[PDB]
């Protein structure tokens, strides 16, 4: 109350990550389970494979007849359930997704026989020499020898990829207990914004904030809500959260919130909307002017992040405190970004207080760490690149001794998005 | 854990 | 034509990269921009800032004043170009975003600052102690600073991302020229396949690559098509290929490819749609029976991969070759995965073959390298992770000095997911 | 460019 707490970064990012809920859980359809975290154990029904298969094309085979010259009874059909015994003396030809017949218990590959005789050729073989002596079992796939029925394949909290959603498909279990992602209203305050479709009036500029915090949210995955401009007054800022918070589970705003202005925002969460406010400013560079606010309201906790309308403190603290507290809310275990190792590709002044920039983070041949070539100091000094940003450079608060960072030192990079 | 930087030297080990 | 031809690894990946158009383009929505490549370049039609800005929460002063006591004829708003000119022995309060007023051309922050005078006090400053000679233009942004007008802000081939939507929403360019997206048609063949939905039945197993290939190439945000389950004879297989043409740029299907079985569909491929087969056999494990074909037909060409049925090879093939492919479809100018340098976690046996293992890639506290767990043989020896496998563990092939690779060594990764 | 592993010796240099 009165100029608002001043906080640490990383006393800031455990205060967001403690005060933010995992969200209720819902049953979706398998093939919507992407970036979703299971909120059961999910058991096979199945023994997989369900029949012993064979691993190889060849013939199904009786052991204790040996290298022999046999009989080719038949095939094996992928899909068919077998009808023959395979007898004394006799084979079935196999490929490598085949059941086995009822009497043989080995697979001898085909690299290990000899065609011996053809039914002239209507596309036939009728015997062959087996070379070989098979061991018992030998290039089979006992029933069971993949999953076992009843054992668990997925565990509760599993972040599933391409890969789990397969393995669900597998077991057929196509109905699945998920946490629910959360909705995210993003909104702009601010008198000179005007709508990126508007022309430019006079003491006006575009709103880009929103466009670009939007598109990062949708990057994760996560549905939207566009609150639009929202006039910096009382009225319509309570109104605008009001509604976010009747249609979300977070709200985003930009604008106007550094040492001068707060007010009207802060004013409303506080007396209006009755939310506690944790931080209402952080130290670090860029974003220092960064609010966090939450809200008890009928039995459920809605999370407020009030950014800085400056462009880049926006897009870096919208990935060090928003997507951190989203991917909590989804039922991430481990809901903390992803840190690396990296070479920066210039020199750099340290300044007092942590600061991030936005980079990008190159591979080059053979060398063991990524080049971070720093971009994120963007609008007045630009040059451009193809690729997007894909880290923040995460320098460290200037000391005594270390004032400036070299070229080619290694140094800490979040990664932000795909490499 | 930190989302603070660290230094070259902290790489040290 | 017979057995196929044996290409290696990297003759079959420049071959599925040379073979690949690169698609038209459209026009869209900025908000639609994620992940497509600019087909144009973009320039400003504004200046940014349109006006001079403050820097500074201060107040906008006459330089040749100095450091005297002055008058606060008013403050300038955000959103309104200021009426007022400032005059000799004036001061206009001033925050970081406002408009500079006709008279001043520099700004003192407030702690270069002391109030004298405050009409008693219902909210207002009359007259401040400027404590310090400004230069003329100091904390003031001028005109065209961060972006001049006609200036090109994003160039032709610039793969989107958050921050070039915000950079198109500043400008207020919202419809913008890009390629187009591929669309990519699923199948699977197999008699043996049941939909994950069926329960089983004697020699059947669920089809899990349809919903895995699907899941791969949603997470790129490639719009899909489910061609379902086609079973493995001529006149099933070519229905399906003739309606993934008629509806998509790319067909994928999976299944009984191998040495034994690769028969119909080549034969339809090649004898019923004409297509030509580039490759019908790689020398790579997993993955060994991958095809890729390319079907000209009406000035427009059609790529076809046609991959194993065993689900780790599909998913494996999919990431080394489709994935690629579709980058270059959607005009990515450098289509090729990044590949990063990893410790394994384990020993593990060269095979004479290059190798590819799904694997998950962990950094830990203050390592310059990540390590590499592989878990990518799947099926009978899993043990679980709460992760998803986000990269490829490529293997070198066995030489005559390099039998084995230990725990701790270096070795090459292919990034395939969010890290 | 090759999308076929190398030997940790490669990573001599």
């Amino acid at each position: 109350m009165s100029p608002f707490p001043l906080t640490s970064m990383d006393k800031a990012f455990i205060t967001v990550l403690e005060m933010t809920p995992v969200l209720g859980t819902e049953i979706i359809n398998y093939r919507d389970g992407m970036g979703r975290v299971l909120a059961q154990d999910v058991y096979a029904k199945d023994n997989l494979p369900p029949f012993p298969a064979s691993v190889k094309d060849g013939y199904a085979v009786r052991a204790a007849d040996g290298p022999g010259d046999r009989f080719i009874i038949g095939e094996s059909q992928a899909g068919e359930q077998p009808t023959q015994t395979v007898m004394p003396g006799q084979v079935m030809r196999v490929t490598t997704g085949a059941p086995i017949p009822c009497g043989a218990d080995a697979v001898v590959q085909v690299e290990d026989t000899e065609l011996i005789r053809e039914s002239d050729d209507g596309t036939e073989e009728l015997e062959v020499r087996i070379l070989v002596q098979a061991r018992p079992g030998q290039d089979i796939r006992p029933i069971g020898h993949d999953i076992k029925r009843g054992e668990c394949v997925l565990a509760k909290g599993t972040h599933m990829g391409p890969s789990e959603i397969g393995l669900l498909a597998t077991v057929g279990v196509t109905e699945v207990e998920v946490n629910k992602f959360p909705v995210v209203a993003v909104m702009s305050t601010g008198n000179e914004l005007l709508n990126p479709e508007d022309d430019l009036l006079p003491g006006k500029i575009r709103d880009s904030n929103r466009s670009t915090l939007l598109a990062t949210i949708q990057e994760h995955g996560y549905p939207t809500i566009n609150l639009g401009i929202v006039g910096d007054n009382p009225d319509d800022l309570l109104n605008a959260l009001n509604e976010g918070i009747s249609r979300a589970d977070v709200i985003i705003t930009s604008g106007g919130v550094s040492m001068g202005e707060k007010d009207y925002l802060k004013q409303v969460l506080d007396i209006d909307l009755h939310a506690q406010i944790h931080f209402g400013r952080v130290f670090m560079k860029p974003g220092l002017p960064t609010t966090f606010a939450t809200l008890d309201i009928d039995g459920v906790r809605k999370i407020i992040f009030a950014l800085p309308g400056n462009p880049v403190s926006a897009v870096v603290t919208c990935n060090l405190f928003v997507v951190p507290a989203l991917r909590k809310m989804q039922g991430i275990l481990d809901p903390r970004p992803t840190i690396i190792k990296a070479r920066l590709s210039c020199d750099v002044k340290l300044d007092p207080r942590p600061e991030y920039h936005r980079c990008i983070l190159t591979w080059h041949h053979q060398e063991p760490l990524p080049w971070a070539q720093s971009t994120g100091n963007q609008m007045s000094s630009r040059l451009m690149s193809m690729r997007s940003a894909n880290g923040l450079l995460m320098l460290p608060p200037k000391t005594e001794q270390y004032v400036e960072l070299h070229k080619g030192e290694v140094v800490d990079v979040m990664v932000i998005g795909r490499l | 854990f930190s989302i603070v930087g660290s230094l070259p030297r902290d790489f040290e080990l």
